[PDB]
């Protein structure tokens, strides 16, 4: 029904590895060696035409042949009443099982080498409990698990495009009628190889939203093939000589439904980053890339991107990238939402947003008088009088969020940048006061402002206090 | 004739036929039928009383590597119920080692035989079965017999119903009601010279004339 | 992983081919050099081909728009997608004026050279309400070559004149801002008028002057140049009829309203108790999402059909 769990020791660049699994999986990385070889391990498991072969003094890991390799895949048998894949793999197996064990199976691969012969011999074994497996019975060269798995590997590599959308349709509709007595698992390497945009997202709509895919594995270095993605494992390999790897279980809730499309294009590109910074709009895009062009130029080159996260809570982005162990970084300033109906009273929206990201969440409304009288300037500066005396009120709550890298603004990041480039922005903003001039056109005059800034301003912006996070971006 | 109006039915079916109808002839056209009709992983299992009946039906059936069982009942039983899933009724002393002069008179005392003396036991009154309690005993207490048995088959052909104990009656109908198993039974009702080994006829006939969910038909070819 | 050692076959490419080919005029040609490549490879590939003086001349072949993040003093080749080969080719440079937004310019455009129709907005808003409407009623826009682009706070020039020399077919949407002159109080800009009439040909207007007594402040000041917005739409009647014909659609006002005039009873449905204008219009991002997530099929029909939205029709052709 569900694939669980897989463990390899020993077998080429793996050491000790465990990934947890779904039907559906994505690996994805920077390491591109660790990525074939969890395939490959799949197939040596699972394809009798790769373990039809033995494992060479290569296969172990260090090329020390006195280890052992164990390659160990769990499944689950909870719905063996809804499912007829649980009873496919049912009618094989009799006496391997017991009954206090109804809902577990081991599939285990097992190899120690001959010095002797040089040959590495790969023995199979199933059971329900892990300390007590028999070997699979078998003639000749067939196996009882050949009778299960059908194992179909795709890769476009041993216009064009259209006739890769051939080769998935024949695959598609040539598995189906011939294997509709077997188990069809799909390992899918890298196929946007040469394939245009556009037949990507196709591809990608096929996968995640076509009942032809139950099971498969997917490698990719394509943020196009994830728009479409939903209900599925991402399973990413970190950066280094040692293969480490972290997996999440990637929903979308039915309240981010409507909006699902723009969190999916969104997110695509950071899963492939080291460090995300999680902004606002597209002023602050436009400042933070004038300045880090200016300071550090190849930011994006180690590993930096910057997210607009727009009208939506930080979880969504955060619970992925945290359980995939990338770095997230957030600025956010102080807002008051004004409630829809009754009049005066406002919503720390802000305060609220942050308190989500610490378990604690919500927190009590306020009322502000704002006499009929008083508008415009007024209104603008009582409103930041009061952020004020709210910053100021919750001032140990503002230290536990630095310390998750969030960084809240007291008011806006105009002021903060006013705090930093007054004098500048005087020069450039001639005869305004800069804050409410820079607040009346968001956009050309975010564009007017950079358009005047030099490499001091930029640097003072950098070395700030306020801007603590694009130092974080970077890596110090 | 009839034999025509039985290729096209699927599901519970009787044929009362007669000596010299052609049992064999309509027995295995109806298994590769519904062996060339269906597309799934499920199998049938043939079960005879004699090894030639077995045998005869192998040749002429051919080679598949679907798994289907033919042979004799008292295989069907030791192969598919008792030698995987005794120890998981009883518990791990019971062995499931055994290479069946030593019958008794006792169920008890069978029981004994096959753990102690690692034998397969026996009944001294032919009027009574040791395998086909002890399956139907294993099938009520282990559920992962019950459920490789509803995975495993979908169609079991038995023949030569009339020479059946009790307890053979017991456990095919507990596979047809409790497992939802189809049932296709031969048999001819004046063939019951074999009560010398228990036999009771009174169940096919009671199959034949009371039966309500069994489709009937009767050859006199 | 492997993208290093084509970073080294790269590395060594450049420093043999200098030393032993100084007396010969060298061409690369590089054919899809993204095959099993890491995103930031590409960029600093892309870094490498635009900013190095090892790669004078080159022909390059990619399926990737990531290594045309640094692109510039390139000419640039489209192949159109027929069975009869047709090719566009456009000498693409950016001005000294848009020196501090290249990195924005670039990232925006590298995406939209591979489309057939790009529909040009101004912000996230508008993205959000299209994304939904098109979800609901086009759901397979992208597959068949639709692509929406931010412009944000430029003009159309620098989009519009590679877009229209490569052969791709673009839509623009706008509304009539009136932007407040730096220093002296009382005069706006047609900026809308001005940024639709640049790309006529014809350059600029001339500038307004609107009284605004100090007595009146808020939804009176708000109205008060909505009136003079409406005034100044129907008095360039000729150039909006002559507009509509180069594929640029301007709001009277804005898209709110455009937006209510076509589903104003779902809008005072889902805003109870406020004017669904003014009450979108404090926050526009978050209310746009509390907008879209009660929004039905029949209303994005409503606005699908509408003459107001006719944008949308081009983008998916018909």
């Amino acid at each position: 029904m569900k694939f669980s769990n897989i463990t390899i020791k020993n077998f080429r660049n793996f050491e000790k590895v465990n990934i947890n699994l779904d039907n559906k999986n994505v690996i994805f990385g920077m390491n591109d060696i660790g990525k074939t070889n969890f395939l490959y391990a799949l197939r040596f498991l699972l394809d009798k035409e790769i373990r039809k072969f033995g494992f060479n003094k290569s296969d172990y890991h260090k090329h020390d042949t006195s280890k052992k390799i164990e390659i160990i895949l769990t499944l689950d048998l909870s719905n063996y009443e809804k499912d007829e894949d649980t009873k496919k793999l049912i009618s094989v197996v009799k006496g391997a099982r017991t009954s206090a064990n109804a809902d577990v199976f081991y599939i285990a691969l097992e190899s120690k080498y001959d010095d002797k012969e040089l040959y590495g011999n790969i023995i199979l074994k199933w059971g329900s409990e892990l300390d007590n497996l028999i070997d699979i019975p078998g003639r000749g060269n067939i196996n009882a698990l050949d009778n299960v798995f059908k194992v179909i590997y795709i890769n476009p590599l041993v216009g064009d495009g259209r006739r890769k959308m051939l080769s998935y349709s024949i695959y598609n509709y040539l598995a189906k009628k011939k294997y509709e007595d077997k188990i069809v698992i799909y390992l899918i390497e890298e196929p946007e190889i040469s394939l245009h945009r556009s037949m990507q997202i196709a591809l990608s709509k096929q996968l995640f939203e076509q009942s032809t895919y139950k099971y498969f594995f997917l490698s990719t270095h394509s943020p196009e093939l994830l728009y479409e993605m939903d209900n599925t494992r991402l399973i990413r390999v970190h950066s280094t000589e040692k293969v480490v790897c972290s997996s999440h279980m990637y929903n979308v809730e039915e309240a981010y439904g409507s909006v699902k499309k723009k969190l999916n294009k969104a997110l695509s590109s950071a899963l492939f980053a080291e460090r995300v910074l999680l902004i606002e709009g597209p002023s602050e895009k436009i400042l933070f890339e004038k300045v880090l062009d200016e300071v550090e130029p190849e930011y994006e080159l180690n590993g930096g991107f910057l997210l607009e996260v727009g009208g939506t809570y930080f979880n969504h982005y955060v619970c992925t990238l945290n359980d995939l162990g990338i770095t997230h970084i957030i600025k956010t300033d102080n807002d008051l939402k004004s409630k829809k109906g009754k009049k005066g009273v406002y919503e720390l929206l802000g305060l609220n947003r942050c308190l989500n990201l610490l378990g604690r969440e919500n927190l009590d409304e306020i009322t502000i008088d704002i006499p009929e009288d008083i508008k415009g300037k007024k209104k603008k500066e009582r409103l930041n009088e009061r952020k004020k005396e709210i910053f100021k009120q919750y001032k140990n709550e503002v230290g536990e969020f630095l310390g998750e890298r969030i960084y809240l603004s007291e008011i806006d990041l105009e002021n903060d940048l006013y705090s930093a480039i007054g004098e500048s922005m005087k020069r450039i903003f001639e005869n305004e006061d800069p804050v409410h001039y820079l607040q009346k056109s968001k956009l050309f005059n975010m564009v007017e402002l950079v358009n005047n800034l030099s490499t001091k301003d930029c640097f003072d912006v950098f070395e700030h206090e306020k801007f603590a996070c694009l130092k974080e971006l970077v890596g110090s | 004739m009839s034999r025509e109006q039985i290729i096209k039915d699927g599901g519970n079916i009787l044929v009362t036929a007669g000596a010299g109808s052609g049992k064999t002839t309509i027995l295995v056209s109806k298994i590769e039928a519904d062996l060339k009709e269906n597309k799934t992983h499920y199998s049938i299992a043939a079960v005879t009383f004699t090894n030639k009946a077995a045998k005869e039906i192998e040749g002429r059936l051919g080679y598949s590597s679907r798994g289907n069982f033919i042979g004799t009942n008292d295989g069907f039983v030791e192969s598919e119920i008792i030698r995987p899933f005794i120890k998981d009724a009883f518990g791990n002393d019971y062995p499931d080692n055994f290479t069946a002069d030593n019958q008794f008179a006792s169920y008890d005392k069978g029981l004994q035989v096959l753990k102690y003396q690692n034998i397969l036991g026996t009944y001294s009154n032919p009027k009574k079965n040791f395998k086909f309690q002890l399956a139907l005993d294993i099938l009520k207490k282990s559920l992962v017999a019950r459920q490789y048995i509803f995975s495993k088959y979908f169609k079991i052909f038995i023949d030569e119903y009339q020479d059946s104990d009790k307890d053979m009656h017991n456990l095919f109908m507990y596979l047809k009601d409790q497992l939802k198993i189809k049932l296709f039974i031969v048999g001819d009702p004046k063939q019951s010279i074999y009560i010398w080994r228990g036999a009771e006829p009174e169940n096919f006939n009671g199959l034949i004339e009371n039966s309500t969910d069994f489709n009937k038909y009767h050859l006199t070819s």
